[PDB]
């Protein structure tokens, strides 16, 4: 049976998306916490508290909550 | 991951905005257990239609799936150029 844990294989078309949604995460996250904060308002900075405000008023960042905690 | 996530930040916001040494760390945290979490979902769904390994649909149907549809519009065509320059060379 060890020829048979090689299985369950990650492709390059799969680390290919996984990176590149992983991207897109990232971005939707930064810009999600700075318009829910700031709206479309410029040069403002962008501080955890805000990040966190994301996380707890968003679902699908539901998952971000033990990583990303009210207080820091 | 410490690099190339502070330009994905840099890109994302105003030009003009900024974000403290605090948060970015944080958004590198997240885009981790992001990650893992799509990863492991993908798993879940793949082996409930029970087949071997995670295919892209099952990785695009776990997103739509955890609430980031949005994502995968630009992610088929990205899957599309991607299976395209495969079949090349």
């Amino acid at each position: 049976m060890k020829s048979s844990m090689d299985t369950g294989l990650i492709t390059n078309e799969v680390l290919f998306l996984m990176t590149k949604c992983t991207e897109l995460f990232v971005r939707h996250l930064a810009g999600a916490a700075y318009t829910e904060e700031f709206g479309q308002r410029p040069g403002e900075a962008l501080k955890y508290e805000h990040l966190s405000q994301v996380v707890n008023k968003n679902k699908n960042l539901e998952f971000l909550l033990q990583i990303v905690p009210q207080k820091i | 991951p410490n690099a190339v996530i502070g330009r994905l930040i840099k890109e994302a916001l105003p030009e003009s905005a900024s974000v403290s040494k605090e948060a970015r760390a944080a958004i590198a945290r997240a885009a981790s257990v992001f990650a893992i979490f799509v990863t492991s979902s993908s798993t879940a769904l793949a082996h409930k239609q029970n087949h071997k390994t995670i295919t892209a649909k099952d990785i695009l149907q776990t997103l739509t799936e955890l609430d980031f549809e949005s994502f995968v519009p630009s992610l088929t065509q990205d899957l599309e150029v991607y299976r395209k320059v495969v079949k090349e060379k």
